[PDB]
């Protein structure tokens, strides 16, 4: 029940990134769709 | 951490407050009890959440 991420109590926190994993996946999907359907033209 | 989100004092004096890493069923809601100081901060507001 004791987690290694209980470093918050010593003042050490982690900030979440601006782009989520879903948004990075959507950027990657847009890159793949453009590369497959349009070549280098996009 | 407390983060203050402002559009700039040239535009408006309205701010939005981000209490970093905590839930807001857990944020102290002493809005009209701020003069009694149960908080490290003095300011307290009750805007849209």
């Amino acid at each position: 029940r004791d987690l290694i991420c209980a470093q918050k109590f010593k003042g050490l926190t982690v900030l979440p990134p601006l782009l989520t994993d879903e948004m990075i996946a959507q950027y990657t999907s847009a890159l793949l769709a453009g590369t497959i359907t349009s070549g280098w033209t996009f | 951490g407390v983060s203050v989100i402002t559009p700039g004092t040239n535009t408006s004096n309205q701010v939005a407050v981000l209490y970093q890493g905590v839930n807001c069923t857990e944020v102290p809601v002493a809005i009209h009890a701020d003069q009694l100081t149960p908080t490290w901060r003095v300011y307290s507001t009750g805007s849209n959440v």
